[PDB]
């Protein structure tokens, strides 16, 4: 039959064109695939190329969802996308507060910028954990992982049966993150609180002793003290412990049709 | 019913509870076809069912 | 060995016996890989390696080409004399009518004439095929009254066939005496 | 021109001659009965070779200006 | 159809006029959805960073 | 095929998309209250504005999007007829009843009003209003008029929020200092020492889940 | 020509080369670190992407060049090679093995076999045995699931270079906040005064130079 | 076993015999995979392994496509002695007509 | 059976337990084609079995 | 050695051994790459470094 | 449409020359629709991005 592989090509690109939509928000989130770093012309080419790589159904058959109505749907898996994003990002979301407390505690107020590429405030420390997090989690492979995670949340929930994210866990989603955080900041806070409580009780036998501005000369060399011996834990407690696996799709999403 | 039998995905929606017995299939066959509102042919090689 | 390729070849002048004559001669041949097929005819199959399969069916199909170029339908003059009548057309000129009678040529020419499938047989091995395909209207008959003898031209096998129906046809005659 | 690595005049000398022996007796009926036809064919072969060429150049120029 | 009733008919004036078009609609149907799904896109980014 | 003017009409409406939501849904809302808390809690980035106003979003397409899949099924209805601009107008209107209700629900019936005769009032040489008979007008207040009488009273219950959760903050900041003072432990800035107080405080009492919720039970029962 | 399909193909070939050199060539990779280089300077819109990208395209040209040749010397060469459908499918075939080694050779293992393994469990179904060559020769793998870990792998490796860069500028800045602090002008903003010791330190380094040589040298030996 | 591939071919010029005398000659016959088919006819059904298959398929279409140039319509003559009457048309000059008898 | 078996894509989906004795699997095959809604096919060469 | 280029010629108006007495004269002639083929025929098969 | 499947309107240069311009204004129309709305809709997006 004479125009099938015409037909063919066609079901073929408007497969792509579904799958752009909720592959390319995973793209914005990630540290090392936003904007600020992958730009012009190579970003969709790659994009495309990894939706035609996880797509689950034979590409040469004709797409099945010709017959509804667009925008609900490109909404939909708009949103899915959206939730991946951020179950992906969140190893690098506690690291970043991490940095942020610090730069905070030791004073260091003045020093943060907005960043162009999300539209974060970023500190001096928060881009520094934020990188070597990158970085270790690629080293780990967590690369393959990534695209594992898509593929799987492709065959245990499909577009056209309205897959949609669970309710119930969600409205836990932030304060998970702040615990996280906080619980792994904690060890810093407390040494200096305990400094500079103890300079101010010295300050009683020397009033005139500015004992304000002795801490400020003090606090970033014990900052950058401290962290330095609970350094090397930190490759181990986020590449497993944080990042996020396939098996979890299970309990975040499920399908509403 | 000795015949392979196919089933329309209009009819595979519905459901189905209880204890039959199969004997004079094709009478059990045509009144269900009443009750649950099928339709029903067979050309000879096999049996095709329809909402 | 994943690399082994084979094809199919086919040819239209030349047999799979002359073609390994070919081979040998040149000292390509080799006894591994021999080509698989029907002597008689014009279609093998080989496999092997690349450049022994390149080989082959380069040099099968330009030697198809180069004797593609040669004629070999000889043709073959045949002299045979008559022993019991005369060559000629005759004309008797009865009272009623003017009466002809035609001779073996005229007769056996009106005939063939405009024939174009093959002449078969008279009564009362691509090489060869394509041999046998001759047509049947180029057999060529002038008659030679000096010695009372037909020259005919044509194929050997048709030149065999005249022959024949000649010596069929060539009675003598009986006498007859009216009172 | 070749497709590289793909594995795979009679008439006007014929007319020539013909030419020749007319004009050297242009009375003779076998003569010209014979060249008429000679004549006749040489004319229908150049038009259809002529006519098939064109038609050639006519696709590949029009591929070539379908993507240019 | 794969192998049922015949190929290749480039050539027969009628057919050939219902193939016209739907090789054009199903061409501007793909082209559509292409532009839908970055507006989309482009939509949930321009909220997301303002 | 189709129709050459729904299609412009379909296009046009994807680009205007993120305007609309910006402007005329319950987003305006939550992305308001969370960045409010994260001030009071007195540490700026953290959470990041990409946490909240991912969070933000998600949330708010649990009460739109089954408005206008809802729209859309009322379109896509093959057994319709018309005769006259008139009559397809009405249905036209008709198929918007279920986006005006919740602009309707959650907005000042004067505001709206005053919008009202806003829009006409310039041209009439007339004091008189009861020249029409509210049944009809009171349901049909137009949609340019809802939408900005709906987000000025959206802001406005923010702020109504937030100020009641600025409160315990405060609190907390005066018993700090009232401390330090009454140990003389003068020359020391009690931010230093509530900042932490503060944050562990609220996430020990997990202080965004039940501010999630407490969104989410204005527009939806969860259950 | 002396076909005319093969006109057809080169013309349709010719109006895909871009993407083609946009997503399995080098040029994904210089192009990532140049942008790199300009983030960790701390500055906006200089050098200008059109610069950066000039010279990411040239020095993509050297490493490209050969294997371009050899397809088109390969593609012309004038000598009888091919009769019929199955010695043709073959001989276009064979020339592209001298890309496919290419991007087998650097794309990541564990990437090529995922995308392998999900190709296959599309066309003859997930019960397929899950192959794990976990020891392996991977059998001429399609080029469409082999280009997209060449891509990914490509920007592993470009990030990867472009975190080492970073680290003494972090020092930079840590260390002029500190002794800001330490002299309690907590008003002022570091970034003026750190912009400056990051170039110096840059041009002693004579960065551009160290970092062009390894980009190439990592491509040949 | 999944690689089966199977054809249907029909031929003009050439028997199934002839092909499978062909085969059998050329040591390329498989009693696992045989043609299946009339043997006066020349339409068949044939399955197997690929390369099997396609070697059957390309030599059958080639070695009918060649036999084109065969002719085997041959003409014969024979000679037929008229026992109770002359072989040539007559003609009888009555005084009043002209009469001819063919 | 003495013959190469091709099973297809969709027929690979299901799935059975238990032991089997197969004296006579030409009676077997019947049975669990019946049983399990199956068709199949015997070209001579080999036997082809779809859903 | 893995440059080995190879090919085969065929000639319609000149034989074989009409061509190696021309490389013998001519002083190209090299008999570690001869000419492979039938003297009476034209055609032949050729081996060796590229030029 | 009506005007080419009927036969008479289709071959009768009367009747062309009407359908021509039929044609046209129907072209015409719909790309200024189009165009007007297209700088509609810019105008709010260039002034709320500012
Ligand atoms: C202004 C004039 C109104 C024109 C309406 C005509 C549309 C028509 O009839 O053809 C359908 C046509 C679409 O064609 P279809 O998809 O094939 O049905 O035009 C449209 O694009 C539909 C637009 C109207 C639907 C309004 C829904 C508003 C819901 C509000 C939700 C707001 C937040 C978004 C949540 C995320
Ligand atoms: C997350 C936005 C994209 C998917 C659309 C979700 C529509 C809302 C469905 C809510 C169903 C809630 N429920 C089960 C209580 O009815």
């Amino acid at each position: 039959m004479f125009y099938a592989l015409y037909f063919e090509i066609h079901h073929l690109v408007a497969s792509a064109a579904l799958g752009f939509a909720r592959v390319a928000p995973i793209f914005f989130f990630l540290p090392f695939l936003n904007s600020g770093v992958l730009s012009g012309a190579p970003r969709n080419a790659i994009i495309i190329l990894v939706a035609l790589g996880v797509w689950p159904h034979a590409l040469n058959e004709a797409p099945p969802f010709l017959s509804v109505a667009m925008i609900p749907l490109v909404l939909q898996e708009a949103a899915v996308g959206v939730m991946l994003g951020c179950l992906l990002s969140w190893p690098f979301w506690v690291m970043h507060a991490l940095g942020c407390i610090i730069d905070n505690q030791r004073g260091a107020t003045l020093s943060s910028s907005i960043d162009p590429a999300n539209g974060i405030d970023t500190s001096e420390m928060a881009n520094f954990l934020n990188m070597f997090a990158a970085v270790v989690y690629l080293q780990n492979g967590g690369l393959v992982t990534m695209v594992d995670v898509l593929n799987k949340s492709y065959q245990l929930c499909d577009p056209m049966n309205e897959c949609t994210p669970s309710l119930p866990p969600l409205l836990t989603f932030i304060n998970q993150v702040a615990q996280n955080a906080l619980v792994l900041a904690s060890p810093v806070v407390l040494v200096l609180l305990l400094s500079e409580v103890f300079l101010g009780l010295l300050s009683r036998f020397a009033p005139q002793m500015n004992a304000f501005a002795i801490s400020l000369t003090v606090k970033s060399g014990i900052a950058v003290l401290i962290m330095l011996l609970y350094f090397s834990p930190v490759l181990p407690d986020n590449v497993l412990r944080l990042s996020f696996q396939a098996t979890g799709l299970s309990s975040w999403f499920y399908e509403r049709g | 019913l000795k015949e392979p039998v196919i089933v329309s995905k209009m009819a595979a929606r519905k459901k189905i509870t209880g204890n039959f017995e199969f004997h004079d299939p094709n009478a059990l066959l045509e009144k269900l076809s009443l009750q649950l509102g099928l339709i029903w042919y067979f050309d000879g090689q096999a049996i095709y069912i329809y909402d | 060995a994943s690399e082994m390729r084979n094809a199919v070849v086919s040819l239209r002048n030349v047999s799979l016996n002359e073609f390994n004559n070919f081979l040998k001669r040149s000292g390509l041949y080799n006894k591994n890989y021999p080509l698989r097929g029907d002597n008689r005819k014009g279609t093998f199959y080989v496999s092997g390696p690349p450049v022994y399969v390149d080989m082959v069916v380069n040099a099968a199909t330009m030697m198809d080409k180069q004797n593609d170029g040669i004629e070999l339908g000889r043709q073959k003059i045949g002299v045979m004399r008559l022993n019991n009548t005369f060559v000629g057309d005759r004309t008797y000129n009865l009272r009623d009518q003017k009466m002809v009678i035609p001779g073996i040529a005229t007769a056996i020419e009106r005939l063939l004439q405009g024939e174009e499938q093959p002449l078969g047989n008279i009564v009362s091995s691509l090489q060869e095929a394509l041999k046998q395909n001759a047509a049947a209207g180029n057999i060529k008959i002038v008659a030679y009254p000096d010695t009372n003898s037909l020259l005919v031209k044509g194929t050997a096998e048709q030149v065999h066939f005249i022959e024949m129906l000649v010596k069929a046809l060539d009675v003598a005659k009986r006498h007859v005496e009216l009172s | 021109t070749p497709w590289s690595g793909y594995l795979d005049d009679n008439l006007q000398t014929q007319v020539t001659e013909a030419l020749d022996k007319l004009a050297a007796k242009p009375s003779d009926p076998a003569l010209l009965a014979a060249y008429q036809s000679k004549l006749s064919e040489y004319n229908l072969y150049r038009n259809a070779q002529s006519n098939t060429v064109k038609v050639f150049k006519d696709i590949d120029a029009a591929i070539i200006q379908n993507f240019r | 159809t794969n192998r049922i009733e015949d190929p290749n008919l480039v050539t027969d004036p009628k057919e050939l006029a219902i193939s016209q078009e739907m090789i054009s609609d199903y061409n501007l149907y793909v082209s559509m959805v292409s532009t839908l799904t970055r507006k989309g896109v482009g939509a949930v980014e321009t909220l997301l960073r303002s | 095929m189709g129709n050459d003017i729904s299609l412009i009409a379909l296009l046009a409406f994807s680009t205007l998309l993120p305007f609309i939501i910006a402007s005329g849904t319950c987003f305006v809302k939550f992305s308001i209250v969370f960045v409010m808390v994260r001030n009071a809690l007195g540490l700026q980035q953290i959470p990041s504005n990409m946490t909240l106003n991912g969070v933000a979003l998600l949330l708010s397409m649990f009460v739109m999007w089954p408005i206008m899949h809802d729209a859309y099924v009322y379109f896509e209805d093959e057994d319709v007829t018309f005769n006259d601009i008139s009559s397809l107008s009405k249905h036209v209107d008709e198929g918007l009843d279920g986006y005006r209700d919740y602009l309707i629900k959650y907005s000042d019936r004067e505001l709206v009003q005053f919008f009202e005769n806003a829009q006409l009032k310039r041209q009439y040489g007339e004091e008189t209003e009861t020249v029409k008979r509210d049944k009809d007008e009171i349901e049909k207040p137009s949609i340019f008029a809802l939408l900005p009488a709906y987000a000025l009273s959206e802001i406005k219950s923010a702020f109504k929020i937030g100020f009641y959760l600025y409160l315990p903050f405060v609190v907390v900041d005066l018993v700090v200092s009232s401390v330090l003072l009454a140990l003389g432990m003068m020359m020391m800035s009690p931010v230093t020492i509530s900042t932490p107080i503060k944050l562990v405080l609220f996430v020990a009492l997990d202080g965004w889940t039940l501010l999630s919720k407490g969104l989410i039970l204005q527009y939806m029962d969860i259950a």
